[PDB]
RNA sequence: UAAGGUGAUAUGAACCGUUAUAACCGGCGAUUUCCGAAUGGGGAAACCCAGUGUGUUUCGACACACUAUCAUUAACUGAAUCCAUAGGUUAAUGAGGCGAACCGGGGGAACUGAAACAUCUAAGUACCCCGAGGAAAAGAAAUCAACCGAGAUUCCCCCAGUAGCGGCGAGCGAACGGGGAGCAGCCCAGAGCCUGAAUCAGUGUGUGUGUUAGUGGAAGCGUCUGGAAAGGCGCGCGAUACAGGGUGACAGCCCCGUACACAAAAAUGCACAUGCUGUGAGCUCGAUGAGUAGGGCGGGACACGUGGUAUCCUGUCUGAAUAUGGGGGGACCAUCCUCCAAGGCUAAAUACUCCUGACUGACCGAUAGUGAACCAGUACCGUGAGGGAAAGGCGAAAAGAAC
RNA sequence: CGAAGGUGUGCUGUGAGGCAUGCUGGAGGUAUCAGAAGUGCGAAUGCUGACAUAAGUAACGAUAAAGCGGGUGAAAAGCCCGCUCGCCGGAAGACCAAGGGUUCCUGUCCAACGUUAAUCGGGGCAGGGUGAGUCGACCCCUAAGGCGAGGCCGAAAGGCGUAGUCGAUGGGAAACAGGUUAAUAUUCCUGUACUUGGUGUUACUGCGAAGGGGGGACGGAGAAGGCUAUGUUGGCCGGGCG
RNA sequence: UACGGUGCUGAAGCAACAAAUGCCCUGCUUCCAGGAAAAGCCUCUAAGCAUCAGGUAACAUCAAAUCGUACCCCAAACCG
């Protein structure tokens, strides 16, 4: 009964990227998502002779709270909250605005 | 494999259990050396032996 | 154990009171004696560690009634 | 000097061991107290 | 007859060592890590059946586990059993 | 129920799965090493050694089941000793051990107080032992009362710190009666007559109601500051939902939830209804619990310390009448009243919390609160019983510092 | 647009105190009027933690004793190699039981430990290492003693104890020499043996016990005699001629 | 020759004397304080078995499991 899922396109509600969009890459069990291209940090990656890493300042994606994102409604161009309904005896998602089924 | 193994005899399940146990031995010696590079096969085999022993206690004496 | 088999008497505890009412704990033991009772029906003797009250009971009720009570109680004789 | 602890496992287990505690009534009360307190090593016995 | 399932659960691993390589090349004796409850007859039957090879004699010993410290928490490794399996002459094994 | 998973420190590796046998939750099942009541014998717990039987054998040997004790019952057997009995053996059923408090019983202190102390108190307390249940115990008048009457037991408030008891000291301390919670009465000592009729127990079935997984669940944007808005300033909307928690600062409208509405293949509780088995119902005529009541001696309990001391219990010695009779009414007698001992059963109101769920707090906030917020009954100490700690916080996020 | 808390300053009240504000801090605090208190600490040879003092003082654990060269290394009085010196030698050598429980060996490290340094270590980390028919235990047997079916006794618990069953420190079968590993060896290897049980043939034919008997099976002291271990000398062999 | 080692080869290997607190000796002598038990082992028969079972004698074959074994042990590793 998770509202925000993996291949969903979301917008960012709070944080240093308030308004940016992206796709979820994976959802974490702690109530966090990794959205492709948003919460970038620069980790000082240490070289390892095994694994063949030269070691540098790698910029990569950090997790973010599910509360801080919402599913982008591409029709209206905005964020909508997500409800659940049964269609054909099958639990589907829909937008709280316009009562449209999330696909 | 519970549906497949349910459609078998007692002697066929006992034969499969003995072939599983031979595969489990060959995997255990292979992972004893550094040769085995698929560690999940030990778990798959250990579950399938448990499924066979379960169906044997179901088909015989039950 | 100082227990009458017939009446179930048992050493009870009390006090020696002196003239100055000094109380020390004592015991009151039953006057138990082992006695062979002739059972006429079975034509044999039965030894019972019995008090003298129980011997008066056997003299009044009869030994067959008492050994019936001891079997219904579940007591060996 | 000769000190008061001269160890011997046989005498340790015959005197303070598990079956020596379980033999008597009061020894069983010792194991019941240590289980209620939650001792890791319930007795001497290895 | 010892059952084949037990014979499959007796042997754990080969033991690699300088002493194992020496006994293997000189005395033709392999060194195996075996199950702890395994006896000498179960080992001789297992090597004679699962490898199809002729065992002359089996010597066993129990290896006591070491006491290690992960961080500062104490711990103890498992006791395991070690078998010197002397093969007959001419026999060969990978 | 599901799009994400393979418990944690603790990554990684190798994999699984994405519309349904991935995972997760629940029900019923399966497996369930060894020790331990431990139960095949032993034993310095987690080990040693067997026996019998049925199976396999590539004759090397393997696997499985059973074998404790006691009680009761049945069968067989069986001494001195003729029968017999004791004893023996088989078989069946049951028990055993653990566990927080509450309960009933068997035993049972002392310090202390008395400004000493011995009677007394502490106190039938602490402690030990035995047994039981979800509660136990008690319980259906040989009771009170006072010439009016009440009508089993248990519990609460009064009566009343009264009456009394008491080196009449220290102290102990009712009852009658009244107001309440809760209420329920029955059976055998025995024959018949009508015969299965009430009720209860067990076992089924059906319905309802729970419980053990769960489902849906409303409504917000702009701007300023700021690292970050949930804050400020505007303008809206929901509310049977402004309980609570989280989210980068304080969020009814971001999330989880909440109000409300529902939901169970399976197991199971509780109600009814009813089936079956067993059980007897009712009427008549009877019967009416003997080494017992009482007594003597020695103790104990009753508020009552032997006192003028009733009543209750009994270790000892005795010892009645028995319905035309007997007990009690606080020495005792007489009158009167009241009840019927020496056989039993019985729900509720009552006591407690190892444990589970929900919620609450003018309870603590890391020298506090559990000894223990943290791998704590741990480290450590002790032969041992036993004693027994210290120790919380980077940041929003490791972005935990490449070079 | 910076709370509590901390640290200063200024002002104010008769006092306990109060107010404002600078810096730090980075999220809570709370008027008034009432209410309830785990409500105020300098002392209790108070309790717990931290830090002083004496003081860089005493001491650095047997008065068996050290010196030098070379090596390694960031660094050497302490480590390694070497040559000398000294000490024990009925022990300060070697082997075990009890007890401990990996302290054994190898590689690596020097923070802590080591009464100094440490490259070293019984220290840390990783790996390796203990091989049995004959050794020992287990096992057969019992002693003192323990437990104890039944049993006897006892308020209860329980006490004692029969048949039994445990219980060594004692009785009971058998393996020696040489070699080898960084670390095991009467355990491995080479050689040469030995014991007790089995099944199976062959010859022979009285077998049989929980019973009977024998044996096991037993003290102290003393005296020699016969030996061996072992040692000395000679011979022998190899080397030497200072 | 990795200077650690590893491989090959190998003489003589006798006698006398002294000699134990060790062995014969669980002996011998002597004394009084008068010096474990049981099994293994040997043997005797009892019921039983009757030409089978079992017994010993040789030979063959099989088995001998399990646990301990490192290291200190007078000591820096045990009790202090
Ligand atoms: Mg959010
Ligand atoms: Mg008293
Ligand atoms: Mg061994
Ligand atoms: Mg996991
Ligand atoms: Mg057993
Ligand atoms: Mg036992
Ligand atoms: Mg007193
Ligand atoms: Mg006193
Ligand atoms: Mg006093
Ligand atoms: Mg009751
Ligand atoms: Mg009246
Ligand atoms: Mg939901
Ligand atoms: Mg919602
Ligand atoms: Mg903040
Ligand atoms: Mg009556
Ligand atoms: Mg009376
Ligand atoms: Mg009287
Ligand atoms: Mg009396
Ligand atoms: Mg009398
Ligand atoms: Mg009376
Ligand atoms: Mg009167
Ligand atoms: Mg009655
Ligand atoms: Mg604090
Ligand atoms: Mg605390
Ligand atoms: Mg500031
Ligand atoms: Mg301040
Ligand atoms: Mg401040
Ligand atoms: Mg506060
Ligand atoms: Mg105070
Ligand atoms: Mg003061
Ligand atoms: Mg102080
Ligand atoms: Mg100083
Ligand atoms: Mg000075
Ligand atoms: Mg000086
Ligand atoms: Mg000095
Ligand atoms: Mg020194
Ligand atoms: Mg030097
Ligand atoms: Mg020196
Ligand atoms: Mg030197
Ligand atoms: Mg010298
Ligand atoms: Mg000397
Ligand atoms: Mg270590
Ligand atoms: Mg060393
Ligand atoms: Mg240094
Ligand atoms: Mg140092
Ligand atoms: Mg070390
Ligand atoms: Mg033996
Ligand atoms: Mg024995
Ligand atoms: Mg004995
Ligand atoms: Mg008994
Ligand atoms: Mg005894
Ligand atoms: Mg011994
Ligand atoms: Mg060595
Ligand atoms: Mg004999
Ligand atoms: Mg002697
Ligand atoms: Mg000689
Ligand atoms: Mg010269
Ligand atoms: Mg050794
Ligand atoms: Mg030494």
């Amino acid at each position: 009964a998770a509202k925000i899922r993996r291949d969903d396109e979301v917008i960012v509600l709070t944080g240093k990227d308030k308004g940016k969009r992206g796709k979820v890459k994976n959802v974490l069990s702690s109530g966090k998502v990794i959205v492709e291209g948003i919460n970038l940090v620069k980790k000082h990656q240490k070289p390892v002779p095994a694994l063949n890493q030269p070691g540098g300042i790698v910029e990569k994606e950090a997790a973010i709270q599910v509360s801080n994102v919402a599913i982008f409604n591409a029709a209206t161009g905005k964020a909508d909250r997500v409800g659940f309904r049964f269609e054909d005896g099958k639990k589907v998602r829909f937008f709280k605005s316009n009562s449209e089924t999330i696909k | 494999k519970a549906k497949e193994l349910r459609e078998k005899s007692v002697e066929e399940l006992n034969t499969e259990l003995l072939n599983l146990l031979r595969e489990q031995f060959n995997l255990r010696m292979q992972a004893a050396s550094g040769q085995l590079q698929q560690s999940h096969l030990l778990k798959q085999v250990r579950r399938d032996v448990a499924r066979v022993k379960t169906l044997l206690n179901e088909k015989a004496g039950a | 154990s100082r227990v009458c088999q017939v009446t179930g008497k048992r050493p009870v505890t009390g006090n020696n009171r002196s003239h100055a009412l000094n109380a020390t704990k004592r015991r009151f033991l039953p006057n138990l004696h082992s006695h062979r009772f002739w059972v006429e029906s079975e034509k044999r003797f039965v030894t019972l560690r019995v008090s003298a009250k129980g011997m008066r009971v056997i003299d009044k009720k009869g030994i067959d009634t008492v050994l019936a009570e001891l079997r219904a109680r579940g007591e060996k004789y | 000097m000769k000190r008061t602890f001269q160890p011997s496992v046989l005498k340790r287990n015959r005197s303070h061991g598990f079956r020596a505690r379980m033999a008597t009534k009061n020894g069983r009360q010792v194991l019941a107290r240590r289980r209620a307190k939650g001792r890791a090593r319930l007795t001497v016995s290895k | 007859m010892i059952r084949e399932e037990r014979l499959l659960k007796v042997l754990r691993a080969p033991h690699v060592s300088e002493k194992a390589s020496t006994a293997m090349e000189k005395s033709n004796t392999i060194v195996l890590k075996v199950a702890k409850d395994a006896t000498k007859a179960e080992i001789k039957a297992a090597v004679q059946k699962l490898f199809e090879v002729e065992v002359e004699v089996v010597n066993t010993l129990v290896v006591k586990g070491k006491v290690k410290r992960h961080g500062q928490r104490i711990g103890r490794r498992s006791d395991w059993k070690k078998a010197y399996v002397t093969l007959k002459e001419g026999q060969n094994l990978d």
